[PDB]
RNA sequence: GCUUGAGUCUCGUAGAGGGGGGUAGAAUUCCAGGUGUAGCGGUGAAAUGCGUAGAGAUCUGGAGGAAUACCGGUGGCGAAGGCGGCCCCCUGGACGAAGACUGACGCUCAGGUGCGAAAGCGUGGGGAGCAAACAGGAUUAGAUACCCUGGUAGUCCACGCCGUAAACGAUGUCGACUUGGAGGUUGUGCCCUUGAGGCGUGGCUUCCGGAGCUAACGCGUUAAGUCGACCGCCUGGGGAGUACGGCCGCAAGGUUAAAACUCAAAUGAAUUGACGGGGGCCCGCACAAGCGGUGGAGCAUGUGGUUUAAUUCGAUGCAACGCG
RNA sequence: AGGUAAAAAUGCCAAG
């Protein structure tokens, strides 16, 4: 329920891969904004940035290859 | 059933030598309420074994009892899609229940010439883990291993 | 999905599977298209969300608890 | 015979079917058996207890290869998913891990419409 | 003429808005071979089939079409139909902040015009999966259906056409006015941003409820409340949105649209009782758990079925069959 | 607080 960006104003980059991995479960699956309870507008910045990482294989689409 | 959990009674200590556990052997051997005949046979058995083995009387029900000691068995959880067996934790009353029951399955079969004949032998047979009684628990065990390491 | 808890698990301990997408989700995209039963279903699904929501706050009378 | 000392039990435990595939880490088949091979006509081969025993008839044919350890991969929800591993945790095998390699798609292989 | 209507500019705004071009990964289908091999696959039970000519399974490599799990949320955008993997090029609308300017430049609208799910049609490609047609196999008293297995166009891309759907919040378009609450979503102003906030304001927006309204259900500042403007439209059901004629279309048909004839109703709302091859919870040796009989056999005895010139007849899921 | 699960063989019809 981290009050992340409602008080953490900036653009969510994919470069901060350390921060980025905190939103994907161990099984690759990206976790919904419901559990983390943060704002969808902010969470919107997440999913697109995810595929940017997914496209670069910086992270996995799904680990079992 | 669907209502009040019933209990027990005041089980009488044996009017020969006060004891309750063996009193259920009467119950777990009784057929058609023939007590005196049971008093005839049930008695005949123990004293001769006490005489034959050489130890005390009320340590004869025990000498056999060591290797017939059960702990668990199966009580399957067939929810409606999985009739897979689930072993049960056989609680004291539940434990001694099947216990005096194993003296039944053993003695009732292979009738040599008389009840006390087999019963006395089965006792000391049960005392050395080489007879019918002792394995009666063992057989139960091997149909429980079927499933292991559950949660 | 990938459980090998170093050495001492020695039992199922496969919550990693059941917690994310164990075959129940396979048994969610089983066999049927519809396009729409879920279109309708999401609406009715969420329907329960607000009414059950009420059940927790609309239970506030005496009722002799 | 080449006598490999490690292997993998793939298991195709589908809704109404269960086949066990113990191969090595190179895909060459070591030993395979199923609940289907146990006969278990039609409906009856769908029971978890069925697959367990079939695994007992499947834990062999690898001992002849010097098999030591193994990892389990099962697919298909149906019955099982654990039935065999229970019969595999004690099949006489130092098991390393168990994984679910299930094919999660991403919306587009059109699935059948049956069962009305 | 002025400006409280309406219209544009300066600065920001989120979004599956729309057209087009490249590209990622999972998955399935198929090819090639390795290992290995009696099954695979199916279900109500199967059988059809695929199989020792060596599949299934599994693995490496390769050939393809097609849609985008998770995110994802009565979340968002769009006139509606509708639209989401990623990436880029062209490009629409809607909202906010303070002023600038124009100076009623409005609203609605016959006919006209543009868009407009699927299925379908024409022309040329493509053709994984799915799958009308279809056949084989099941089921059935029948089963040209539901189920299994293959399987065709289509589904998919491009260029035209068809213009209809439960195209439905079943509610037209535009403006004003009349209690609040819960929020959600998306910009912004003030204060101690002392903290995920406190105090207002713009829009879209989901549910709840005031007066009122309504036949009721329910709607309720998102009105079906209180008025105004304008327009489409209705007059019992059926016949029939059908025929004939006109227009539009390659066709399918679409569109505008009757009458004769027939009935005394058709229709909505609601709740009692009933029913449910509908459920939520509780209850009885209903079962569990156990005790010990019946089902084997002999015989008693009843019943049925048989047989007999005649072998009286009633009772025959539960609630008849050592019953009258 | 709270969220999956679950069986689906077949059986038609009415003069007071």
């Amino acid at each position: 329920f981290c009050r992340f960006t409602a008080e953490g104003v900036q653009e969510i980059d994919y470069k901060d891969i350390a921060t980025l991995k905190n939103y994907i479960t161990e099984s690759g699956k990206i976790v919904p904004s419901r559990i983390t309870g943060t704002r969808a507008k902010y969470q919107r910045q997440l999913a697109r940035a995810i595929k940017r990482a997914r496209y670069l294989s910086l992270l996995p689409y799904t680990d079992r290859h | 059933p669907r209502r009040r959990v019933i209990g027990q009674r005041k089980i009488l200590p044996d009017p020969k030598f006060g004891s309750e556990l063996l009193a259920k052997f009467v119950n777990i051997l009784m057929v058609d309420g023939k007590k005196s005949t049971a008093e005839s046979i049930v008695y005949s058995a123990l004293e001769t074994l006490a005489q034959r083995s050489g130890k005390s009387e009320l340590e004869a029900f025990e000498v056999a009892l060591e290797n017939v000691r059960p702990t668990v068995e199966v009580k399957s959880r067939r929810v409606g899609g999985s009739t897979y067996q689930v072993p049960v934790e056989v609680r004291p009353v539940r434990r001694n229940a099947l216990a005096m029951r194993w003296i039944v399955e053993a003695a009732r079969k292979r009738g040599d010439k008389s009840m006390a004949l087999r019963l006395a032998n089965e006792l000391s047979d049960a005392a050395e883990n080489k007879g019918t009684a002792v394995k009666k628990r063992e057989d139960v065990h091997r149909m429980a291993e079927a499933n292991k390491a559950f949660a | 999905i990938k459980v090998r808890e170093n050495e001492p698990f020695d039992v199922a301990l496969r919550r990693f599977k059941r917690s994310c997408e164990k075959a129940g989700v396979l048994a969610e995209v089983r066999r049927r298209e519809f396009y729409e039963k879920p279109t309708t279903e999401r609406k009715r699904a969420k329907a329960s969300a607000v009414k059950r929501h009420a059940k927790k706050l609309a239970r506030e009378n005496a009722r002799r608890t | 015979r080449k006598q490999v000392s490690d292997g993998v039990a793939h298991i195709h435990a589908s809704f109404n079917n269960t086949i066990v595939t113990i191969t090595d880490r190179q895909g060459n088949a070591l030993g395979w058996a199923t609940a289907g091979g146990s006969g278990f006509r039609g409906s009856r081969k769908s029971t978890p207890f069925a697959a367990q025993v079939a695994a007992e008839r499947c834990a062999d044919a690898v001992k002849e290869y010097g098999i030591k350890n193994l990892e389990v991969m099962v697919k298909g929800p149906g019955p099982g998913r654990e039935s065999t591993i229970r019969a595999l945790n004690a099949a006489g095998f130092r098991i390393t891990n168990i994984t679910d390699v299930t094919p999660i798609p991403h919306n587009g292989c059109r699935p059948p419409k049956k069962r009305r």
